[PDB]
RNA sequence: CCCGGUGAGGCGGGGGGGCGAGCCGGGCUCUCGCUUCUGGCGCCAAGCGCCCGGCCGGCCGGGCGCGACCCGCUCCGGGG
RNA sequence: CGCCGUUCCGAAGGGACGGGCGAUGGCCUCCGUUGCCCUCAGCCGAUCGAAAGGGAGUCGGGUUCAGAUCCCCGAAUCCG
């Protein structure tokens, strides 16, 4: 009716949500970072054995794109174990190493036997 | 304390139990209470004189 | 036969009628941006004899070039 | 009985004093460029000198005449698409076992009719843009002796022919039951447009300053005429 | 020959103003209804030093006549003004040092 | 066409009101538009009028108008 | 090819307390969500720009061939 400000502003107008006639992609893309992809193989070095025996920690080489949440979910699902925390460093050769500490009720040396590490 | 530390302090530590407390010093709050009251009184006085001269006019 | 009169009318650019229309329209064109979508041909007779047709898929643009 | 707690608390809106009220500022708004451009084009037409060939289109039918003219024309509207399909289907039924009069739309159709003297009344919209499409038509209709009138709205002529817009329409024939209605229109229209043509084409438009300027001129003259009046006292 | 120093000054580059620590542009109030028909009151909050300028600047605060706001203006300090002083601007301010009149 | 300012915020004209003047209570030359003592406060309406609704003339809740004059063609100024 | 320009010729806000309407839900009691409408909104310049500027919050003991305020033991803390 009346303008109590000297400024004109673009009036707000309806914005409809997208309703595609067809999907631009026939099917969704397959998850290429599944549990099997995340965990490459276990590390069996001398420093890795020490972690198993003394820190209740498993030492895995993982995909460089994995994060600590995904690694934890992968280790639990693959081996039906529990994880206390996951530490990660990217090695000078470009591989990501995961220091997976298991829950206190899980014996890492026992679990390593299941995984075949030892 | 540093400004972001003020977020985790209770309110009692960041102010004073008085009008403007934590924002204006007591000395200047005294001056404002008088200044507000005394100027408002002056308005009434001039209003009566202005009204009187209007009556006398 | 209206397109004939318009063609002949636009040949009298120094007439009083045309001078008024060119003057005001140049003023209006000068208040817009250098490239400007136009809603319809300013000159329906001239546009069509240059190949334009009044159907979807033909669009008009007004361009301002420095002299 | 009134509650004594209620009282007047008037605001003093003088310079200084209280903040100003949110009064109507429509006159001082900064409007979008396109609003300024279309408004400034309306003042230029008033401000400048509009040649008679264009200015004539400002003279238009009064509302009473246009309503009668549009009521009569509404009896001769061209058939819609939906009902032309019906006529063809009925023509098939009539086949398996005269053209009524109608309006004529468009400056191209109407111009050719006017040159052939096949039009009895031509109606021209007053706001065709570009004006070249019709700026010549009034001068043509007078030359051929066709009565013509200028009506408000190329969109009101649009509603006649079921289109957004129409530059001009023309009566070529009417049913015998309407000849009297057309006859009265033609006689009223002709005296306003065809007969005054000598004066229409010598009548420029615009050339009117703005109210602030006019008031400034008047106030200056009002200082001399008063000075003149007090010359004798 | 090569471009002389005077020519090189107009290109900016190393010849632009040292405005890192300048307090702002010094201006009067934008003229509005209050100054056109009456006057408006302000208060000198501080008189400050502006780098690169000999004259001090005054920081005068007004009320916004249409909004609940305080307007901070940066004036050129007239000699003799002081903090806490009242200055007035408009067609009907009095003739006193620091006032702003047509 | 150009320049300046603004968050383009009260511009032009008229109405309405006030102090003065002076022609014989009214008209008009003609003026003004409510802030100058103090380093306070100051918005998101009070009030008045008119209608509407809900529950049971009483309670509860809305809308509108004045308050905040009317009409105007360039935002207001400066050039041109 | 592009350059200038950074608020300058721009309809530059996609936000919200609250109020009114519907549609949906669930620990269907009443609360949420969602869509529309009413109302309110300066910021006025996208974005980038510092491993020495600004910037919440971790310390002690042990431990390796090579890593530790990062691992282990212990005791804290900030933010959400
Ligand atoms: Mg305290
Ligand atoms: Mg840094």
């Amino acid at each position: 009716k009346i303008r109590t400000s000297p400024t004109f502003r673009r009036p707000k107008t309806l914005r409809l949500r997208r309703q595609p006639k067809y999907p631009r992609k026939s099917a969704p893309r397959r998850n290429k970072l599944d549990h099997y992809a995340i965990i490459k193989f276990p590390l069996t070095t001398e420093s890795a054995m020490k972690k198993i025996e003394d820190n209740n920690t498993l030492v895995f080489i993982v995909d460089v794109k994995a994060n600590k949440h995904q690694i934890k979910q992968a280790v639990k699902k693959l081996y039906d174990i529990d994880v206390a925390k996951v530490n990660t460093l990217i090695r000078p050769d470009g591989e990501k190493k995961a220091y997976v500490r298991l829950a206190p009720d899980y014996d890492a040396l026992d679990v390593a036997n299941k995984i075949g590490i030892i | 304390v540093r400004p972001k530390v003020l977020m985790r302090l209770s309110k009692t530590k960041k102010h004073v139990s008085r009008a403007y407390g934590g924002s204006m010093c007591a000395k200047c709050v005294r001056d404002r209470i008088k200044r507000a009251f005394l100027i408002e009184e002056q308005k009434i006085v001039v209003k009566v004189l202005k009204a009187q001269a209007q009556s006398q006019k | 036969g209206a397109y004939k009169y318009i063609q002949e009318l636009w040949r009298k650019k120094q007439s009083d009628v045309m001078r008024f229309l060119l003057r005001v329209r140049c003023w209006q064109y000068r208040q817009l941006s250098a490239l400007h979508r136009a809603p319809r041909p300013t000159r329906p007779d001239k546009a069509r004899r240059l190949g334009y047709k009044a159907k979807q898929g033909y669009v008009i643009y007004r361009i301002r070039v420095r002299r | 009985v009134v509650n004594p707690l209620f009282e007047k608390r008037p605001k003093n809106f003088g310079i200084g004093q209280d903040i100003q009220p949110k009064r109507d500022l429509t006159r001082f708004v900064k409007w979008p460029r396109y609003i300024r451009l279309q408004r400034q084009r309306a003042i230029l037409y008033k401000r400048l000198k509009v040649p008679p060939a264009i200015n004539q289109f400002t003279q238009v039918l009064d509302r009473q005449t246009a309503t009668q003219l549009l009521k009569l024309a509404h009896k001769y509207r061209p058939e819609t698409k939906q009902e032309k399909k019906q006529r063809l289907l009925a023509r098939a039924e009539k086949k398996a076992a005269k053209r009524p009069p109608v309006l004529r739309a468009g400056v191209n159709t109407v111009t050719t009719l006017v040159e052939n003297k096949k039009a009895q009344l031509v109606v021209i919209a007053h706001d065709v843009d570009p004006i070249e499409l019709v700026v010549f038509l009034p001068a043509l209709c007078r030359k051929m002796g066709v009565p013509y009138c200028i009506l408000k709205g190329k969109a009101r002529l649009g509603r006649l022919v079921h289109r957004k817009t129409c530059t001009t329409v023309a009566f070529t024939q009417v049913n015998s039951e309407d000849k009297g209605a057309l006859a009265k229109l033609v006689e009223a229209i002709r005296t306003n447009y065809n007969d005054r043509y000598d004066e229409i084409r010598r009548h420029w438009g615009g050339n009117v300053l703005g109210p602030k300027s006019v008031a400034r001129i008047a106030k200056l003259e009002k200082a001399k005429a008063k000075e003149l009046a007090t010359k004798l006292g | 020959g090569r471009v002389i120093r005077g020519q090189r000054k107009g290109a900016g580059s190393v010849f632009r103003a040292h405005v890192k620590h300048r307090k702002g542009a010094a201006r009067l109030r934008a003229v509005d209804f209050a100054e056109r028909h009456g006057y408006i009151k302000g208060i000198v909050k501080d008189i400050i030093h502006d780098p690169g300028r000999g004259a001090p600047l005054a920081k005068v605060v007004f009320r916004d006549p249409y909004r609940f706001k305080k307007r901070t203006e940066l004036f050129i300090a007239a000699e003799g003004i002081h903090t806490g002083q009242f200055v007035y601007c408009g067609k009907k301010a009095q003739l006193n040092i620091g006032n702003v009149l047509p």
